[PDB]
RNA sequence: UGAGUAGCGAAAGAGGGGUGAGAAUCCCCUCCACCGAAUGCCUAAGGUUUCCUGAGGAAGGCUCGUCCGCUCAGGGUUAGUCGGGACCUAAGCCGAGGCCGAAAGGCGUAGGCGAUGGACAACAGGUUGAUAUUCCUGUACCACCUCCUCACCAUUUGAGCA
RNA sequence: GCUGUAAGCAAGCUUUGAUCCGGAGAUUUCCGAAUGGGGAAACCCACCACUCGUAAUGGAGUGGUAUCCAUAUCUGAAUUCAUAGGAUAUGAGAAGGCAGACCCGGGGAACUGAAACAUCUAAGUACCCGGAGGAAGAGAAAGCAAAUGCGAUUCCCUGAGUAGCGGCGAGCGAAACGGGAUCAGCCCAAACCAAGAGGCUUGCCUCUUGGGGUUGUAGGACACUCUGUACGGAGUUACAAAGGAACGAGGUAGAUGAAGAGGUCUGGAAAGGCCCGCCAUAGGAGGUAACAGCCCUGUAGUCAAAACUUCGUUCUCUCCUGAGUGGAUCCUGAGUACGGCGGAACACGUGAAAUUCCGUCGGAAUCCGGGAGGACCAUCUCCCAAGGCUAAAUACUCCCUAGUGACCGAUAGUGAACCAGUACCGUGAGGGAAAGGUGAAAAGCACCCCGGAAGGGGAGUGAAAGAGAUCCUGAAACCGUGUGCCU
């Protein structure tokens, strides 16, 4: 339901409460990248390219239902509504009625 | 692309495009045997652009009936 | 063998013996090969003898 | 249909194509169901360089394998085609 | 378990060098030995890439194994004249109509299929790591058709196809 | 956001609205009923028109070209008419399949029992073959039944394992009455009349078309009185067929959608303990880093389909008279019903055997008639066979949605949770397996050392690395290595 890129809290998990934006979404697997959240060291083969190989510092992406948007005003973790005249179903954030 | 094509006539266009879309397709299968013009998804423009033009023709036979 | 004016056929039944056992018998209906008027012209079909003893034209 | 253009598919660049192309004969695959005289329809009308001869082989497919999954190559049908003297060539260039 | 036991599938290799980490079993050379109306070549029945090159080598090789008919990655079969179909037919088969039979079908005429048969035009060299009476180099041959050239007829009291 | 498996690389495409999901099309090489012909399935070869191209042959595209039947039209043999037959065109005819089922019909066994077996049973079972339909079959009385009678068939329960049948043994075994589900009845044929045609000796009588006419204590014709041709009724499912067009409701896609990160603790992770707040026509389920009503998809309620449908109502359209009175006479189902012989189905095995249906012989009445009332006869009661249509009540599933299991949890459950009718086995019909789980995600082990390389040891990755490719748990047989005590 979340898209790239809205402002995003982390409900639960090891990173319970950090925030960041979305680098990429993966909707068929129901799983979303966030910057700097589930930051995981990965060992990589020396490529082709780059020749460095080494260790990378990426993020493995996060399941969608551990992610909420924010009110722009209160900054609260809020659930989602819809129905917006001339807005093509633009998200009513609860604690009505801010868009996006 | 359809509205760009029903305004095109049968004679003076389906001649000059499809045979030249062949000249875009068949010149590119030769390069697919070589690899010099890399640009690999230019094919899936061309063959798919053939496939929409050729069903306007067979549509107009129903429209001529 | 199945005739024309009616539906006489071979309705196979049992030969009930004395001190019945009893085996099987085909009962094909009576036939003669005679002229019968059809669409123009006759001839020829098998006939049934019940339909030929007084009936349509031989 | 049957056009000259869909009859051919490609040139086949092997070690054989090194020595034959210098001798005014060129390799081409053809479709599975296209005869010798349909090949002379191509090179005359696609390339504008007149055919000396058409010679057509056909191959069966090697039944390759990947893992458990075994299957057969599609069948190929090539054509060594000779051209006249005093007539150029319109290859990759 | 038997048990490190039976078996390792007839049949001479040996020596030097090389490869590689490793060699009796792989390659090369040189001696020797076997078949030689077959263990030679050519090509059917079949097989469907086992062919060639370049790498590997766990697995299949009745032992190793740098090797293979194993694995991969590419490459590999060129026909008017050769075999077969644009020809014909044999036993047989199928079979319009037809005849018999509860049904399904059984048989069969005219017809047609069906070589192991009959007819039938190409040959001698070269050639590659792989194809040849196909590629190629010289001759040829076979049938058909005429943008052409000549030769000879006859104009239905008619050349010719037949 | 997308380029399916597929986890990566290149090349690209998209809120000038893409990827996806539905409707409606178009496209759809070849084989296959294969249908121009041959064929050893996935290929060869034709011919007729038309096109492309070469000077031409050669070559290439586009359709058509089977067989049977039917409607016609030309021809039209021996043989004269004329026919067989031959030629042609027209048929959105039909041959094939498969839901391995259910339902009719034709054929149709055996093994088993009877403690043997041959009458019987098994059993009109399986199997083969023809039919199609979503259902089929049957059906408006020659029906039950014996009174104050019931009123088409079908299905269910009783009736009842009773009446019975049976080397009367094994075993077979009904009906009717009673109560429900479903609930509709009608056309043909025949006389009579009208129109044609077609012959005979005018006369006469013989085929079609159009009315009329549908029966039982008798109806129709015929005749005589009425009565309509509507505004009344019907109608595409029988009742006769057959058309459209509008209103509403489902289905093939959806869309909306309530309430908390409550705090703290344990932890790798809360969805868990404790202390707490809310929503609820929603606490069905399924994910969610671990057991969520409140995180997500959703759920409950509401609402929408441009296009296809399926259903219900209307309008349009279409079509249509019903009765009394009498009986001078004409009809009411012919080589048929019954009867002999021989069989079968009826629960009834040839019997005191009614009844049905077949083969083959005979063979009647046709209202003053005739048939049923378990041999047969009289009386009495029902009822008209010898023609046809008939939805629903019923049996079914390869199926498609939504759902439920005191069903299974990988030697179970389908044979198949896994690229299964695969691999293999067979010439061939056929037989026919095994094979689930890393982790919450690849974070799938960068780097160093040994090693040719697999294979390890450190290093990091994560909670675990003893978790690292049969990858959670890992038992036992087994195979080891150390051993304390005995030899």
């Amino acid at each position: 339901h979340v898209k790239k890129g809205d402002k995003v809290m982390v409900i639960s998990g090891k990173d319970k409460g950090k925030q960041g934006t979305i680098l990429a979404a993966f909707p068929k697997k129901d799983r979303v990248l966030v910057e700097g959240v589930n930051m995981v060291k990965k060992h990589s083969k020396p490529t082709q390219a780059n020749p460095q190989g080494g260790i990378s510092n990426q993020e493995a992406p996060i399941h969608v239902s551990n992610v909420m948007p924010l009110d722009p005003k209160t900054g609260e973790v809020t659930r989602v509504g819809y129905k917006v005249e001339d807005g093509k179903k633009v998200r009513v954030a609860k604690k009505s009625g801010q868009v996006l | 692309m359809k509205a760009n094509e029903i305004r095109d006539l049968t004679t003076a266009e389906i001649e000059q495009k499809v045979k030249s879309l062949k000249e875009e397709l068949f010149n590119l299968r030769f390069q697919l045997a070589t690899g010099q013009l890399e640009n690999t998804a230019r094919i899936r423009e061309v063959r798919k652009a053939i496939a929409r033009m050729k069903t306007v023709i067979r549509e107009r036979e129903i429209a001529a009936n | 063998r199945k005739c024309v004016i009616t539906g006489k056929k071979t309705t196979a039944g049992n030969n009930r013996s004395h001190a019945m056992n009893a085996s099987k018998r085909t009962w094909g209906a009576n036939l003669q090969k005679v002229r019968i008027l059809v669409n123009g012209k006759p001839k020829k079909v098998y006939v049934s003898a019940r339909a030929l003893k007084s009936g349509k034209v031989e | 249909m049957k056009d000259p253009r869909d009859v051919l598919k490609r040139p086949v660049i092997t070690e054989r194509s090194a020595d034959l192309m210098t001798e005014k004969k060129y390799t081409f695959e053809v479709d599975v169901r296209a005869n010798k005289t349909e090949v002379k329809d191509a090179v005359e009308s696609i390339f504008g360089v007149k055919v000396d001869k058409v010679n057509i082989m056909n191959y069966k497919g090697k039944s390759k394998r990947v893992g458990r999954y075994t299957g057969m190559t599609s069948r190929r049908r090539k054509a060594i085609v000779k051209l006249t003297a005093d007539s150029k060539e319109i290859e990759i260039f």
